[PDB]
């Protein structure tokens, strides 16, 4: 789902 | 905090291409999803597609795949919609919309631009003729604002002093491709002898500014 | 493609009343990725609910979302004047996002028949080679109304257009304007110009007419 990509970008850019 | 500002209204000929811009100020541009949503006159919202700038990852609705391009310039925080092979049914307000945050993104569109009217037409700029609708306890009178292009026209009465009982109607698009609108007011019959009623019509594109006195 | 059905498309309610608005999906919405938006005339939409039930800060707590799968509901606990607007649902549980067609929440009031007025063409317009006849239906409720133009008792087709105002913020009525357009030469061929109006508030049709 393209609408979930920015959530993954957020998660990986925190840590 | 986040503000989306779009480029101004466009008139485009059938078969041409239009580009609409959306400049974001505040927040992070690269890692949040920006979509384009359109709304034809009197119709619903339609999601067209979106982009994630950082990854250059586009996502187009099948209806538009083959006629749409969405791009993003990280240097200016600006997204662009290009729509090709335009047809009259592409006449619509085009909005940019950015996802919200809880920050953690939510997918749903918290931030909207002001919209851009794109009119697809073969017509040229034309100012309206303004004709009185003369009155015959209550009387009706009005003004007919006929044969203009493009939208919009604004109407007031008595320089804004008269608002009670005023109805300014949506324009209609005639078979010529020109618009027409009416504006009316109901008033006491007893006021017709003595009170002045003036319709103030403004069509900025043609510099048509008429103050039409409507009398019995 | 997920089709979202918002039924009914209009609800007529009173200030202070509860509203429940349905969104039914043709297939299950992924992870309950369902949003609700409000849109007022001439304004951009505003997000009310995301993720089926989450409410952004700044959205009034009289709005709530519920449901899952294919069955979603927006509840307005008590309608305020500003809540009379159009509401759209949207799913974003698949890369192809779709909107419902919208539900308009409008103010219920008593039936009001239109006041009907007819306006012949101005002498100014006649000088120009065209004749426009205008019929005004003023301050009626509900919105459904029909106008027919008759010229020497002949029903007209293809030569008129109409539009309707937004619901009046003070008296909750609608108004309608219709324009019949002819060439001056055709206008001068006929005597009787009539507009015939049908509405719930009228026990029989109302005709307003003039003789050229």
């Amino acid at each position: 789902n393209w609408f979930d990509i920015t959530n993954w970008l957020w998660y990986i850019k925190k840590k | 905090q986040v503000q989306l500002v779009q480029s101004g209204a466009e008139v485009k000929r059938p078969g041409s291409s239009v580009t609409v811009s959306c400049k974001a100020s505040g927040g992070s541009f690269s890692t949040y999803a920006l979509s384009w949503v359109r709304q034809a006159p009197g119709r619903g919202l339609e999601w067209m597609g979106g982009v994630i700038p950082l990854l250059t990852i586009t996502n187009y609705a099948p209806r538009f795949q083959g006629r749409i391009t969405i791009t993003a310039d990280r240097s200016t925080s600006t997204a662009y919609l290009e729509l090709n092979s335009l047809r009259p049914e592409d006449t619509a307000v085009y909005y940019c919309a950015r996802e919200g945050t809880t920050g953690k993104p939510i997918g749903a569109f918290a931030h909207w631009g002001q919209g851009t009217l794109v009119t697809v037409s073969s017509a040229s700029t034309k100012g309206p003729s303004v004709f009185p609708l003369a009155p015959s306890g209550t009387a009706a009178l009005g003004c007919l604002v006929k044969d203009y292009f493009p939208e919009p026209v604004t109407v007031s009465w008595n320089s804004g002093a008269l608002t009670s009982g005023v109805h300014t109607f949506p324009a209609v698009l005639q078979s010529s491709g020109l618009y027409s609108l009416s504006s009316v007011v109901t008033v006491p019959s007893s006021s017709l002898g003595t009170q002045t009623y003036i319709c103030n019509v403004n069509h900025k594109p043609s510099n048509t500014k008429v103050d039409k006195k409507v009398e019995p | 493609e997920i089709v979202l059905t918002q039924s009914p498309g209009t609800q007529s309610l009173s200030p202070g009343e509860r509203a429940t608005l349905s969104c039914r999906a043709s297939q299950s919405v992924g992870n309950n990725k369902l949003a609700w938006y409000q849109q007022r005339p001439g304004q951009a939409p505003r997000l009310l609910i995301y993720g089926a039930s989450s409410r952004p800060s700044g959205v009034a707590d009289r709005f709530s979302g519920s449901g899952s799968g294919t069955d979603f509901t927006l509840t307005i606990s008590r309608l305020e004047p500003e809540d009379f607007a159009v509401y759209y649902c949207q799913q974003y549980g698949q890369s192809l996002s779709t909107f419902g067609q919208g539900t308009k929440v409008e103010v219920k009031r008593t039936v009001a028949a239109p006041s009907v007025f007819i306006f012949p063409p101005s002498d100014e317009q006649l000088k120009s080679g065209t004749a426009s006849v205008v019929c005004l239906l003023n301050n009626f409720y509900p919105r459904e109304a029909k106008v027919q133009w008759k010229v020497d008792n002949a029903l007209q087709s293809g030569n008129s257009q109409e539009s309707v105002t937004e619901q009046d913020s003070k008296d909750s009525t609608y108004s309608l304007s219709s324009t019949l357009t002819l060439s001056k030469a055709d206008y001068e061929k006929h005597k009787v110009y009539a507009c015939e109006v049908t509405h719930q508030g009228l026990s029989s049709p109302v005709t307003k007419s003039f003789n050229r």
